[PDB]
């Protein structure tokens, strides 16, 4: 449970008091493993049913229904309907890398700091929707970097209307 | 063992270390590579432990 | 335009009529497994981008749930593949789900303006004196948009 | 075999493994349609394939991989026949180009369809990238492994749940319709290859 | 007119036999090393060993 | 059935007695699908005029009761169905022992 | 080992003067084509003499 | 803010990951701009320029493998289509784990002109080295740990020849469950030279 | 007949042998055009892919070379002409034995 | 217009000094390897056999 993406140093950490740390590396160690069986278990369940396989019979890569029967009343259909060459809904694409990149990343810094990646620049992040729009189309570089800069003075550091309030502020900025 | 086979007795357990595949395998690869490559070569038996 | 697909478009539709031009413009197609948008990409022989348009878009639950209206969707999937057109045009086109020939005098119209003038297919439809269309599809934007 | 442009001999080295049309011993057609017997009965001669990065671990594990990979040689055989029979452009070869591909194409059926419609909203980055979605995953994984618990339907954590990516089928093994059909298409009109 | 449509004619043809070249050793080069000389590399190293 | 049948998709039924060895309380239907999203499957026969139901269909083979234990129904044709682009026909039996 | 490295080396460059075979061969029916496309813009020259 | 201490427009392309100096003719998808944020981020993190790196997650195992495997889009996609479709990168030349007969059987068809019978011939030479270490007798052997349930095992091989090319090989007592070691817990034999 | 499963032109092309989609521009002879639909139908019965092949004739010496020699024109012929005028394919560098 | 058929005939010659390049490699490219290269290999294969 968990204690593979909750390390031994953040097991360590709880667990300075709890056990004694042979117990807590050899728990370390069967979690280790345990998430491996999870990944064997799941992939050998699931990539039955892929479905270039099953209109060819001769083949005879059967499935079996025992323990499929049971994932579509706990992950709901997580296998129901696999899909095509690469989307936005993949688990192959770049929507799949970015938020397991996103779930390893936003906890680096501690979330007290200035260079804090939520706090930097990024409350944009959190926000963000994952659509097919949002991976098909190409906008300018320079005009999202605009847009984002427009975010973040219009946020707090003078509590603006639109943008036309920031270009007349800026029309007053000397220094 | 007296029939050829060998195993290591690790406390409750026997393991098989050596075949008589090499033996019984002259007989099938007399005649061609097909009877080599066989289902029925694949089904050649080993003795008892 | 065949005579026969001519005498399928003018005809008209009550109550009464209906399960009779029913049995003779399906056979005997139930109207259950004809209201799923499955068997209609299977019969009709169409993308499921171009089946987002013809009810409406269908996911396995219940949408634009109708109680029945296939006649009026034959004539308008027969008329598009005859014509070669979009569904927001012929939406757009006589919007009560009916047919005169005077819409096919309209729709000669459009077509002829698009082989003579070289334009585009909502540009001729301004031509025939209708409105500016604001509904968008395709995921592209509407008429007014661009 | 193959490589070197030598046909029926790597057909006929093939079908000591694979045979579609059925095996025959001495006058008798055998019931069998491997040849291989941990293909008929999938014996996974190695633990753990996630020690390190292999496809050979990983078909190890589970040997329906061997077989996909001996149902993708057979199908490079096949093309590879009917392209060398395209380039030479009289016309009882080009008959024969189109018996080839109509042979790998009914090994191969339809193209499979997807419901494009589907389950996936498009959530939050923040709410799809939950922990908790991580944490309920790995227990259900579990939990279904050791077989403990009832299953039951209930949109709690399903709304975990929902948020998972679903799986996408085999690139490679969608290419060879596309790459099959516009050759058949290139044969039905009067085209070449190119 | 005639005659400078033939001409088009004629540089289309010499435009495809350049096209072809091109890609012939963009795939002679890509390809840098065959599998057999990959083993000729292998057979010395193994005799060195 | 090509009327209502868009996939390409069957079932293959069989249907067992009450009574000899496994003493049973009436008859059942046995069937095997490969659409894995759970449906009803309604084998409704065309003779006798009665269907055969299972609400929340099990994937692949599932169990399905018959309430009227009469046999000599089931042996002309069945048209079992899912009602969302599945129809088999079902005809020509043969009792087993 | 030393025999069979010079036995894989000997087809390897077989197979590459194949491929220079291959190449030449096809700018010599490129050339050709090139030339009958001349000639037809040769003949429309004479249809306007 | 003042902590983040900002000098020049490169300063704030690095406070920001995103850049205002390129021109507007760059044209980008919006979700490859922020994987160039998150990934110029972590580069950022992992070198410890930006100042109080917590160790606490650098320790985990996604960022050990960061450099050779997460760094790039393409090599994370190539380990997770190298999980789930290992038949796209098994391919029978090269195996890893490969013995030495499989080795001069390789290097026995290496060659342009193959004829059927050559392949025979070469069989057979594989089928005879493949008979020379079919027939081994272990004479005696050594376990390694203290007591037979851990450690290692080493055999010494026998052949049924003359003056003798004794052989050896490991196993391991770790891996063993279930009544059975499982296959991944042997070893290759290896020859003796003295 | 509604025992052929029949959905597309495809399904016809595999039930009548012969292609109605070929753009009119082709040219064949007739007997060719046979012989297609002959090898087009052998080939679909010996996958085992139309249901039901009888076991009887599939043993014959005929469909036992079939893959190698009987499945073109150019191999049969080779054969038959390899009985009739072995010297055609005499040649004195290379001998069997 | 003398003229104009005298460089159809240069064209004529171009065109048959292409075609028997043309022919000459395809025919050296065709007949890929000689009996004396395959013997050659044969030699090669029965000192390593």
């Amino acid at each position: 449970l968990t204690d593979i993406c909750h390390y031994s140093f953040n097991e360590f950490r709880q667990q300075v008091s709890d056990h004694l740390s042979w117990s807590e590396t050899n728990r370390l160690y069967r979690d280790a493993q345990q998430e491996q069986k999870e990944n064997q278990l799941y992939e050998a369940r699931i990539l039955k049913r892929a479905n270039p396989q099953l209109q060819n019979a001769v083949h005879l890569g059967i499935t079996l229904p025992h323990a499929e029967l049971r994932g579509y009343n706990s992950e709901f259909g997580g296998r129901a309907s696999q899909y095509v060459a690469p989307g936005s809904v993949s688990s192959m694409f770049s929507p799949a890398a970015y938020l397991t990149e996103l779930y390893r990343e936003a906890r680096n810094l501690h979330a007290s700091d200035s260079v804090y990646h939520l706090d930097e620049r990024r409350p944009d992040l959190q926000s963000m929707t994952l659509s097919q729009q949002n991976m098909d189309t190409e906008l300018s570089t320079l005009s999202l970097s605009n847009e984002i800069l427009l975010k973040g003075i219009k946020a707090n550091q003078s509590n603006l209307d639109s943008d036309t309030k920031v270009m007349e502020m800026l029309s007053t900025f000397r220094p | 063992d007296e029939n050829g086979a060998q195993y290591m007795q690790w406390g409750a357990y026997r393991i098989r270390l050596n075949t008589l595949f090499a033996r019984q395998l002259v007989e099938r690869a007399n005649t061609g590579i097909d009877t080599i490559l066989s289902m029925e070569t694949q089904n050649i038996q080993e003795p008892m432990m | 335009i065949s005579p026969e697909l001519f005498n399928i478009l003018t005809e008209e539709i009550t109550e009464a009529n209906a399960e009779a031009i029913y049995k003779q413009n399906f056979g005997d197609i139930d109207p259950a497994c004809l209201a799923m948008p499955e068997y209609l990409k299977s019969y009709y022989n169409f993308s499921d981008e171009e089946l987002s348009q013809f009810i409406r878009k269908y996911p396995d639950n219940e949408l634009n749930t109708q109680k029945i209206h296939l006649l009026k969707i034959n004539k308008i999937i027969l008329l598009s593949q005859a014509v070669n057109l979009p569904f927001l045009k012929l939406d757009e086109i006589i919007p009560e789900q009916n047919i005169t020939p005077t819409v096919l005098g309209k729709i000669f119209l459009v077509k002829y303006y698009m082989q003579k003038y070289n334009i585009g297919t909502e540009t001729a439809l301004i031509l025939c004196n209708d409105s500016i269309s604001q509904y968008s599809y395709s995921n592209q934007p509407s008429q007014f948009d661009r | 075999l193959l490589h070197e442009q030598n046909f029926d001999e790597a057909n006929r080295w093939l079908k000591y493994v694979w045979s579609p049309s059925g095996y025959i011993v001495r006058g008798q057609i055998k019931n069998y349609h491997w040849n291989v017997r941990p293909l008929l009965e999938n014996t996974s001669w190695n633990s753990d394939p996630l020690d390190s990065v292999d496809p050979d671990a990983v078909a190890q594990h589970d040997p329906m991989h061997y077989k996909v990979a001996t149902f993708m040689r057979t199908l490079d055989l096949l093309m590879a026949r009917g392209d060398h029979a395209y380039r030479q452009l009289e016309r009882d070869t080009l008959n024969e180009a189109k018996m080839w591909y109509m042979q790998a194409l009914h090994l191969l059926g339809n193209k499979p369809y997807l419901p494009l419609s589907s389950v996936w909203n498009d959530p939050r980055l923040d709410n799809a990238a939950a922990t908790t979605t991580q944490k309920a995953h790995a227990y259900a994984i579990t939990s279904l492994r050791q077989g403990t618990q009832t299953p039951a339907l209930l949109l709690r954590s399903a709304n975990t749940l929902t948020d998972l990516f679903l799986p996408q089928i085999n690139d490679v093994m969608l290419s060879y319709w596309n790459k099959l059909e516009l050759r058949l298409y290139n044969l039905r009109h009067n085209l070449s290859i190119d | 007119i005639e005659e400078i449509d033939a001409e088009k004619t004629v540089l289309e043809k010499s435009k495809a036999g350049a096209k072809s070249r091109f890609d012939n050793y963009s795939k002679l080069y890509d390809e840098d090393v065959n599998a057999g000389e990959r083993q000729a590399l292998d057979m010395r190293i193994a005799s060195q060993s | 059935n090509p009327n209502n049948s868009s996939n390409r998709f069957m079932f293959y039924p069989v249907y067992q007695y009450n009574g000899n060895t496994s003493g049973l309380a009436q008859g059942r239907l046995l069937f095997h699908r490969d659409t894995s999203y759970s449906s009803k499957v309604a084998a409704w026969i065309p003779g006798a005029g009665r269907s055969l139901i299972n609400e929340n269909a099990n994937i692949g083979d599932d169990c399905a009761e018959d309430s009227v234990n009469k046999p000599d129904d089931l042996k002309q044709y069945i048209y079992m169905t899912d009602s969302k682009g599945t129809a088999t026909d079902v005809s020509g039996p043969v009792d087993i022992n | 080992l030393l025999i069979e490295a010079e036995k894989v080396s000997q087809s390897e460059i077989w197979r590459r003067r194949r491929q220079e075979w291959e190449i030449q061969r096809n700018n010599a029916e490129a050339e050709m084509k090139q030339i009958d496309a001349q000639l037809k813009s040769l003949t429309v020259r004479r249809e306007a003499a | 803010n003042r902590a983040a201490s900002i000098k020049s427009r490169d300063d704030l392309y690095q406070y920001l990951l995103i850049d205002n100096q390129v021109s507007a003719e760059i044209k980008t998808t919006r979700i490859a701009e922020a994987i160039a944020s998150i990934q110029l981020y972590v580069n950022r993190a992992l070198e410890n320029i930006e100042i109080h790196a917590v160790s606490d997650v650098i320790t985990r195992q996604f960022f050990i493998d960061w450099d050779k495997y997460n760094k790039r889009y393409s090599t994370w996609a190539g380990v997770s289509q190298l999980v789930y479709y290992p038949e796209n990168y098994i391919d029978p030349t090269m195996r890893i784990g490969q013995t030495k007969m499989m080795d001069t059987l390789l290097q026995s068809v290496s060659q342009s002109q193959l004829n059927a019978d050559t392949v025979e011939d070469a069989f057979k030479s594989y089928l005879t080295s493949f008979e020379q270490v079919a027939n081994l007798e272990v004479i005696s052997a050594y376990h390694d740990n203290v007591n037979n349930d851990q450690g290692l095992t080493y055999f010494i091989g026998n052949s049924k020849t003359e003056v003798n090319q004794y052989y050896w090989r490991s196993v391991d007592h770790s891996k063993f469950n279930d009544g059975k070691f499982a296959a991944n817990a042997w070893s290759e034999w290896h020859k003796i030279d003295c």
